């Protein structure tokens, strides 16, 4: 379980168009 | 999904389509916990007000796909099923309550840049993720109004208050499950995405949970309801018997 | 009733609610088709499926009425059933075959213009209309979509479909007893029959006699808004007399 | 029994229903 990370994206340090909207309704 | 988008190529690996083998159709969502069991909403395999009782030959699964119809040459992995297990309390009679259940593949997949496994969350993370407010994230091919998508469709939704949840509906929502949805945007998981996963990624570790399953998707959109998911951590429990006891 | 409308006093006077004494509830929907026989569904009083079996005595009829909850003071005619009938060769196993009961009245009705008795098929008036294409009228207090109860009685006006299209939509086994009304979702047309106007009647007009005959009843309720299965009255319009007769 | 079929606020009365020429329409066909 190396599960959740993503070869496309976590794997290559790169982002999703939409990501980044997820974490911000987390720090409000 | 509603006023939702398409998703990247590989945006979502952990993504698998329920299909019937005969009549050629797509059933429904579900997703990749392992490399050996799929996950899934239970009302997907059994339903009698609607005469649904698969067998483990009824249907396979089709995982790393994109668009909803081409069959993606050297990128999709078709898969048998060995044994399901729906869970024992499931109730459909009252409310699709403990809406769950466990396909295990005949033969293990082999990952690869588009397909890989999500993570089950603990309570940790589960706690501290599962706040009303907090999105999460919900992909399937169901359907576009209230249309057929041409590929993969992706949709973020804000969890709602369980006040507000069981308030606006005449339903029984039972504690392994939670609500979510915008407040009269709009986009929610519309019928034929359920069984889909409702993700989370962690800021402690970078990676993406499976918090819940899609059962209920608000109707798709019309503003006044919330789709309801299972709460995949208050299960989690029923999952690891079912794959402990092999 | 799915797509419905209140339907205008007096219009479907046949109409027949089937309603269980302890706890008091509405089951089903149902026909007087005589001042001493209601026509309904089989899996309205038995269903193995259920656990459901109701006898003689654990139901009654109300006739008459207008108004799903309100009692109708000098309206609505309550009556006791006096015998059961459910259809011989009914199974509940599969596909609801010969979905028919018969049902009779402890005492006769006194029609009014709110209680009246429908008609029952003839050869030629099943011939002239029985075709794909032809509308029938569903009444009926059952849910309005899938509270969802409707204030007053509903109707709504459904086409026969082609036994050939009926058979494809459905994986279940769609015998000659049995026809389909619907709208294939090519019409935008949103119509049906929703769970709890079984045992109702699917009643057509003739335009030769200008009288009101009822061609099906209600029994696999199309979901709520695939098709509606109803009991093909007319080829079993046999079994409906070899009971009366005999009785 | 024997005149049945015939509602008495309207057939009895020659009053046509707000929705029964929707069946004749589709006995015949379309308007």
């Amino acid at each position: 379980a190396d599960c959740g990370l993503r070869p496309l994206f976590e794997k290559k340090s790169l982002e999703d168009k939409t990501e980044r909207e997820l974490l911000e309704s987390y720090i409000d | 999904i509603v006023e939702g988008s398409d998703a990247e190529i590989g945006m979502s690996p952990w993504q698998v389509m329920l299909f019937r083998k005969s009549p050629q159709e797509l059933l429904c969502g579900a997703s990749l916990i392992s490399d050996r069991w799929v996950l899934t909403a239970a009302h997907c395999l059994l339903y009698p007000p609607w005469d649904k009782n698969f067998t483990e030959n009824d249907l396979l699964v089709r995982i790393g796909k994109h668009s909803r119809t081409r069959y993606e040459r050297n990128i999709e992995k078709i898969s048998m099923l060995e044994k399901i297990y729906i869970h024992p309390r499931y109730n459909w009679r009252e409310n699709l309550d403990r809406d769950i259940a466990l396909m295990k593949l005949k033969k293990p997949v082999a990952f690869s840049d588009y397909i890989h496994p999500v993570c089950l969350p603990d309570r940790e993370t589960a706690a501290s993720l599962l706040q009303a407010g907090y999105k999460g994230r919900v992909t399937g091919w169901g359907n576009l109004k209230e249309g057929q998508p041409s590929v993969l469709q992706v949709v973020n939704l804000p969890i709602v208050e369980r006040p507000v949840c069981k308030d606006s509906t005449r339903i029984r929502i039972t504690d392994n499950m939670f609500c979510a949805g915008y407040k009269p945007k709009r986009g929610d998981a519309c019928e034929g995405d359920s069984g889909g996963p409702f993700v989370m990624k962690s800021p402690f570790n970078n990676r993406w949970y499976q918090m819940g399953i899609v059962s209920a998707g608000a109707g798709c959109d019309r503003d006044g309801k919330y789709g309801f998911y299972t709460h995949v951590f208050r299960l989690k429990k029923w999952i690891q018997k079912v794959i402990d006891q092999f």
